[PDB]
């Protein structure tokens, strides 16, 4: 090990499931189930069969509001669906029974597919989940109906949109969590242009997987941009741990101690009050009736403020039932606590000021929207590496109905699609069970 | 080889030109100096300037396509890459610009051409290029009234003739005398004006010109009457559309 | 009759037409010219005033060693010198990009259901007229809440507003009629159900903002402006605190979530924001041409009208100056919009289709194309043949190409009423052509005519589009003249045959139909002749901030 | 097996190596030495130390002509290249002994770094390669000589350059073959934006090396890209072995018996001939004086016309030892063996018309440049699907010095790390080695 850290790690429910797990076997690097999620996301693709038929029968193809009148097409396709979808498998496929899906949902008005692994080998990156599926799917609608040469394009607009005169997918009718290579705010953000409503719509708005898919993807993210490496690599691993996987179940056990009449001040209260238990800080000296706090252990002391955000993200917008409170809480939080401690907030300044951000751009004229509509690779939110918008997930899962733009509104077929995968939509079990599998050989 | 469907003589032509067992006419005699004179990059009795050293001093890698494939001898001697440009009349020049790049990458090792509408290039290695160019100025490739030797301000393929017969020339680099029916080259292809005059010779009388030429035009043979050769056209036109849209 | 170039011929030369030889070299040089002799003394004027030579005639070439043509443009009895074509001197052209460019539409659905749903307040047609005075006030860059708020000059912004339009018909009548683009009245009754059809109960803002700020600026900052301004005028008019969560749906709405942008931002190495021209898709630009709903009984008027509409936005001010600059592309697009060349080769190709076929009712496949493709090739190509005058009017080889191909295109999906096989048609022209005079355009016309058989049809992730979807950026075509303007005509050909309101998108056809932009889409030619004639006025001027 | 052809495979000298070999062991989506080799270059650095520590003492950073005076640091990194570069490895890696390498060049002044495998594994794209090693050897370098915190950031900067105020690692002093993936002209593009002086650096100007290795960087990425998915996808396998791995020794031959006095027109002549000797087209019918040709496989016609149109280049530009002409025979090779058989040209046109363009841009005021400076991600040359570029490889391979923008002006610190990799410098024995291994698997 490289690092002495350990962990006990627990259940979605606050039970321990195994104790003393080091640090590294929740990395990305090491976690087989981490590795797992990222693959998985890479690789699977959503159609919407009906989509593509409507967009056929009506000539409306190209984006919002367009039509070509006179390339009306009318096809059976949710009706033929079983043997689309098999003679797209066949072409998606590298090998019979390697690990390529194609299987339908809805009475076949929609498919989940997964790329296979072996053509990612010798790839790039990950663009050919969506063209190698759109161009099987575009082969297949044409065969199963002997669309003829004259109108085949028609098809192909139906399923890519206005591709290539865009540069975006516009107007497709299959979707992916992340998004086109060239819309990367960096280089290696990639899973950080995932949005929070997509996460939250996977996640079925259970909280904890929620935060827990969130801060998987972000935490991986900083891996692939190198701000995880070296002096760094500890930060960003305790908080992958204590503020996405819970660990030591310090984020379940503020939530319960607050979440009945409970504030950002009363969780802020009871995180300093545990670090100081656990010797994460300690009194450097006394000003007048005021407290120094100190720590020779910045990193961890990073990741139990972390928690304390999570549970307060929790407790706050967890009683409102309203997400919106999310950029207020990242900045309160984080601002109160220096004050409460002579001690950095969270990220060292970074999740408050995204925070402030946030906060403008989801309550004014200029730009953003709703906290569902963010993710790691927005302009508002990319500042704290990690550390915020899993908060923004766990607050979206929270609201009850507050929100013009919700998951269900932006994120429906990626929902139908994704849900399906236990892995994308319970990654805090897997996560968990996988650090325990590796716990010794680290 | 083929080279061109059709049954005009325009087709023939086109044919004729392609075809390296094609023994092109030779209509004038221009001397290897007046040849760099026109060519206009290097002095009569200046050694050829040099873009790198002699292949024998600039040391390849050991590489099979090297050993197969023979340099042309200015590319042993590391000669400057040059260039001669033609542009040829749509009132019957003998030559075309899509001729000329076809036949060249029959007929010659070596070669970089262009097709343009109102201009046509090769470039090739200098010592190279002067043999081409004595070719392509005293064969059929060349009538000095219905095309012209022109480096730049190539405007004239498209235009009326002069009242002489001449294409139009911008910098007027070549120039029919009427006392001698013949054209003379006053400046090289780039428009400098040369110390002594090339004789081109006479032009071609019209009716050598329509037998000669490579234009298919509704008052000469006109392409819509060589059904054979729209034919293939159309066949082309019609696999390529097939080929792109499924090959299997 | 004559054919439709013979008049402007007779005007251009001594010779008929016919005529295979003509007199050079003794005109004068630059002397002959009124517009070469303005430029040679303004040129003299400017390098004495600064003290860096500038235009000077002696330098390089020299032009005039044969006529320097007058061009008629089509449609029209003006005729001027290509100088007064080129888009620097010609403010008709400036402003027509301009009024695209500084142009969004933004839709109002989601906002009302922001307004009723999260907001709790009603929407009515009363309530929607406040609004549309208060942005009205607002979009020229005004003020509605602040304190101490400094403004932009009412005087200089003054083509600055916002419309609206419905296809809900008692609606759009109880709404103050000032704000409201009539589809009614603007459009004749077939076109006009079409579009209220699609449009439906929707509501859409058709907002325009400041020239002078488009020309500050660029075109990725019209959405932006408008949005901004909607923002202000939604707080403003329906009485909500100034800056609480829900404003923010109210930008994301106008902002991504219902805003159409007239273009799409381009890749890194042509990097552009929104509304370029690059970013233009050929059935935007036949939308946004209003030849359509004027002469609709006259299909080949409409598409060469949007071929010159496209053929001066896409050759002139994008590939001549966005994506290259200088002296530039005037005449590979005046070719396709003067001497009423193109209509003559057009009208041929649109009678022989209409003898053989009947509009619209040829079968739509390849032997059609073969057919007609050839056909209207060879007529084309004859004329130069023919008449020598015009082979040296249209003295380039891509000039020629993409008329006679134009021609070809648009005739071919007259016959189908499907563009792409007009596309396919359009190659043909060039591969016949080529074979015919053994010769077609510049060094690089030809790379999309060369790969363009194979990718008319094909489905492959970067080659497979409907022609009406494809636009500057579809890869064969990002670089080469003489071939975008006239794919925006064969969009057009087919839904001008048909009689179909629009050709890709209802909201941008009726977003231009509106009497209050500067430059007239309906009679683009009309105004381009207009501005070459120095008779035309542009907005964004900044005379009344400047010394007299 | 999905396709019964077989091809016999050859060395570079022409010899027969390995006898009716499956076509689909040279699949990239199979063949083990392509994976090799598309892994190798997604992960594999170069690092200019000398460049950087010239940087840092003249303060000459972020760009062309930049400097910030007063900022200069004097550091002696060659000097301590050893310390450095083995302090940079033990946080580029994973684990201990795993394929992470850091090897130093020329007394110090380069490194050649290879990012270990597992960090893509959990990565969307590719750029974890030059972030992780340009973050591994800031540290390393402030660690080295204790850089002060006031004056680290001019190591960033030297290193990385003006990112991210610039989009690109603009003045950096690390390169990658690869390029960022903001720049792909599409989805998938991401190994077609290799610079063309840069597989010939790297293959050291063999020809046949540097063929090779750009069609399997082309046809690789036409799999990435989904074009050879369903119909297309015995088109493309064809065209990387005839065109890019000379199968049945086609394109050998052929530059063989035209290399001494030969054309682009002897060449077709051969090639047809060779064709209908083979059975891969037949006489359709009889024109006056003309044959018409036919073919029942479009595929195998295709590549070998592919194969043909290699060899003319070969021929051509390997007469003249000048690249330029290439983009004279990519046109009228195609244009001529149309004419004179009545059958499409390669790639159905898009050869042809790629060539059009291509001329142009490289005999023009308008933009492109020498034939070395384009790649399959240029506007101007991304056309055709596989079929172009690897001839202008070839030749640039074979210019004796004719160009400006020549490799070693383009392409000197690639040349030196990249030329170090067998599998990159010599790939086609790999490759050919590979299929064989496999054959029994296919
Ligand atoms: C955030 C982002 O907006 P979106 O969330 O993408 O709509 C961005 N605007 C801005 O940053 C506005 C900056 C200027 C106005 C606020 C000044 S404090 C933009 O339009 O690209
Ligand atoms: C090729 C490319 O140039 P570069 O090779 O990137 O310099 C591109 N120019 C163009 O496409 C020029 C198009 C307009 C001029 C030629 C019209 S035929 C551009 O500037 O982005
Ligand atoms: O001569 S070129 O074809 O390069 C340019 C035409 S403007
Ligand atoms: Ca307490
Ligand atoms: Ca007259
Ligand atoms: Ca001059
Ligand atoms: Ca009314
Ligand atoms: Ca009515
Ligand atoms: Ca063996
Ligand atoms: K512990
Ligand atoms: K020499
Ligand atoms: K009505």
């Amino acid at each position: 090990a490289k690092f002495e850290d350990k962990v006990d790690l627990y259940d979605d429910r606050g039970n321990l499931v195994e104790e003393q797990v080091p640090l590294e076997a929740l990395s990305p690097l090491r976690n087989p189930a981490i590795k797992s999620i990222v693959q998985g996301i890479k690789r699977t693709v959503a159609v919407n069969l009906e989509g593509i038929e409507n967009a056929l029968k009506t000539a409306k193809v190209g984006g919002p509001a367009c039509k070509i009148m006179g390339r009306e097409l009318d096809l059976d396709i949710v009706g033929n669906a079983e043997s689309i979808a098999a003679a797209a498998k066949e072409m998606i496929q590298v090998t019979e029974d390697d690990d390529t899906k194609v299987e339908l949902l809805g009475g076949g008005k929609r498919a989940l597919v997964q790329v296979p692994s072996a053509r990612f080998d010798v790839a790039a990156e990950y663009s050919a989940a969506p063209l190698v599926t759109a161009t099987a799917f575009v082969q297949a609608i044409i065969n199963e109906f002997d669309v003829s040469m004259y109108d085949a394009n028609m098809v192909k607009a139906a399923v890519l949109g206005r591709y290539p005169q865009s540069v975006e997918y516009m107007g497709a009718n299959i979707a992916t969590m992340l998004d086109i290579p060239q819309k990367l705010e960096g280089p290696g953000y990639a899973l950080r242009n995932i949005m929070v409503n997509h996460v939250v719509a996977t996640t079925l708005k259970n909280t904890l997987q929620a935060a827990a898919l969130s801060t998987i993807l972000e935490q991986t993210a900083m891996f692939e941009m190198g701000d995880a490496v070296g002096a760094f690599e500890r930060m960003h691993l305790l908080g992958l741990a204590y503020q996405g996987m819970n660990a030591d179940n310090l984020v379940f056990d503020l939530v319960k101690a607050n979440g009945k009449e409970g504030t950002v001040g009363s969780v802020i209260a009871d995180l300093v009050e545990r670090a100081l238990e656990d010797g994460v800080i300690k009194v450097e000296k006394e000003l007048t009736d005021y407290k120094v706090y100190g720590t020779d252990d910045l990193a961890m002391w990073n990741a139990y403020a972390a928690a304390g955000l999570m549970a307060a993200t929790m407790v706050n917008q967890g009683a409102a039932r309203a997400a919106q409170g999310v950029s207020s809480t990242l900045l309160y939080y984080n601002d109160l606590i220096e004050f409460e401690t002579g001690l950095p907030s969270v990220d060292f300044g970074k999740v408050e000021g995204t925070a402030v951000g946030f906060s403008f751009f989801s309550h004014s004229i200029y730009g953003g929207g709703g906290p569902g509509i963010f993710n790691g690779n927005h302009i508002v939110t990319r500042h704290s590496k990690g550390f915020a918008i899993p908060c923004v997930a766990a607050a979206m899962a929270l609201d009850a109905g507050t929100q013009m733009f919700s998951p269900e509104a932006t994120s429906g077929l990626i929902k139908e699609v994704f849900s399906q995968v236990d892995e994308f939509r319970e990654p805090l079990k897997y996560v968990v069970e996988a650090a325990a599998e590796i716990k010794n050989e680290i | 080889a083929q080279y061109y469907p059709g049954t005009s003589k325009v087709a023939q032509n086109r044919r004729n030109f392609c075809n390296p067992e094609y023994e092109l006419e030779k209509l004038r005699e221009i001397s290897d100096e007046d040849v760099v004179k026109i060519l206009g990059h290097r002095a009569p009795g200046e050694e050829y300037p040099s873009v790198h050293p002699p292949l024998e001093e600039m040391d390849e890698p050991e590489d099979a396509i090297r050993e197969m494939v023979e340099p042309i001898d200015g590319a042993k001697a590391g000669d400057r890459v040059r260039y001669i440009q033609f542009t040829d009349s749509m009132y019957f020049a003998p030559a075309q610009p899509y001729v000329r790049s076809r036949a060249y990458l029959c007929r010659y090792r070596g070669a970089d051409a262009g097709t343009l509408s109102g201009r046509q290039i090769i470039e090739t290695r200098e010592r190279d290029l002067e043999k081409v160019s004595k070719e392509l100025l005293e064969t059929e490739f060349f009538d000095p009234a219905r095309s012209g030797v022109r480096g730049k301000s190539v405007h004239g393929h498209s235009l009326r003739l002069d009242e002489d017969g001449m294409m139009f020339d911008m910098l007027r680099r070549q120039i029919y005398n009427k006392d001698t029916g013949k054209v003379e080259m006053v400046k090289n292809q780039i428009g400098d004006e040369l110390d002594e005059p090339v004789d081109l010779g006479e032009p071609l009388d019209e009716e050598t010109l329509m037998d000669k030429t490579t234009i298919y035009r509704v008052d000469g043979e006109a392409y819509r009457d060589d059904v054979e050769a729209v034919e293939i056209m159309q066949r082309i036109h019609v696999l390529r559309s097939q080929g792109g849209y499924n090959p299997e | 009759a004559d054919k439709l170039f013979i008049n402007a011929l007779k005007k251009k030369f001594e010779e008929s037409p016919e005529e295979k030889k003509t007199t050079f070299y003794t005109l004068g040089g630059w002397k002959q010219s009124e517009r070469k002799t303005e430029f040679v003394n303004a040129g003299k004027e400017v390098a004495e005033k600064r003290g860096i030579p500038q235009y000077n005639p002696d330098i390089g070439t020299p032009l005039g060693q044969r006529v320097l043509m007058p061009y008629q443009v089509s449609t029209t009895d003006t005729y001027v010198e290509g100088d007064d074509l080129h888009f620097v001197n010609n403010a008709a052209m400036q402003q027509l990009w301009d009024d695209i460019r500084r142009t969004v539409i933004v839709g109002l659905n989601h906002a009302h259901a922001v307004i009723e749903k999260r907001l709790g307040k009603e929407v009515t047609p009363e309530t929607i007229t406040h609004y549309l005075e208060t942005v009205n006030h607002a979009m020229p860059g005004a003020a509605v809440v602040q304190e101490h708020m400094v403004e932009t000059h009412p005087a200089l912004v003054a083509d600055s507003y916002v419309k609206v339009f419905t296809g809900n018909d008692e609606i759009a009548d109880e709404i103050d009629p000032a704000f409201v683009i009539d589809i009614n009245k603007q459009f004749p009754e077939d076109q006009a159900e079409t579009l209220k059809a699609e449009v439906g109960d929707g509501i859409w803002q058709v907002v325009r903002i400041p020239t002078i700020v488009s020309r500050t600026c660029d075109g990725a900052t019209t959405s932006r402006w408008s949005a901004m301004q909607i923002g202000m005028s939604m707080i403003s008019a329906y009485k909500q605190a100034a800056g609480e969560a829900a404003t923010g749906d109210f930008a994301y709405a106008a902002k991504h979530a219902e805003v159409i942008h007239m273009g799409t931002y381009l890749p890194v190495r042509r990097a552009r924001g929104e509304n370029e021209p690059g970013g233009v898709p050929f059935g935007y630009l036949a939308d946004i041409c209003q030849s359509s709903r004027v002469n609709y009984d006259d299909p080949v008027r409409v598409s060469l009208d949007v071929v010159a509409t496209g053929a001066m936005l896409y050759d002139q001010i994008w590939l001549g100056s966005y994506m290259s600059g200088g002296v530039g592309f005037t005449q590979y697009a005046t070719a396709a919009y003067t001497d009423n060349i193109l209509d003559d080769f057009t009208y041929f190709g649109k009678e022989y289709v209409e003898d053989k076929y009947g509009l619209c009712e040829a079968p739509n496949t390849m032997d059609t194309v073969l057919d007609i493709a050839t056909e209207v090739t060879f007529y084309g190509l004859e004329q130069y043949e023919e008449y020598p005058a015009l082979l040296e009017d249209q003295f380039g080889g891509s000039q020629r190409a993409a008329v006679v191909a134009a021609a070809a295109g648009c005739s071919t999906a007259f016959a189908t009423g499907n563009a792409q096989t007009g596309l396919s048609g359009w190659y043909l022209s060039m591969y016949l052509h080529k074979e015919q005079h053994s010769r077609l355009g510049f060094y690089g016309y030809d790379l999309q005519d060369q790969c363009g058989a194979s990718n008319v049809f094909s489905i492959r992730g970067d080659e497979g589009l409907p022609l009406e979807l494809r636009g500057p950026n579809y890869p064969n075509y990002a670089m080469n003249v003489g071939h975008q303007g006239e794919y925006a005509g064969i969009s057009q050909a087919p839904h001008a045959a048909r009689g179909d309101a629009f050709v890709f998108n209802p909201l941008v056809k009726i977003a231009f139909a509106d009497d209050n932009l500067v430059f007239d889409f309906t009679n683009v030619r009309g105004e381009f002749a207009k501005g070459a004639l120095r008779e035309f006025e542009p907005a964004g001027e900044r005379a009344l901030i400047t010394p007299a």
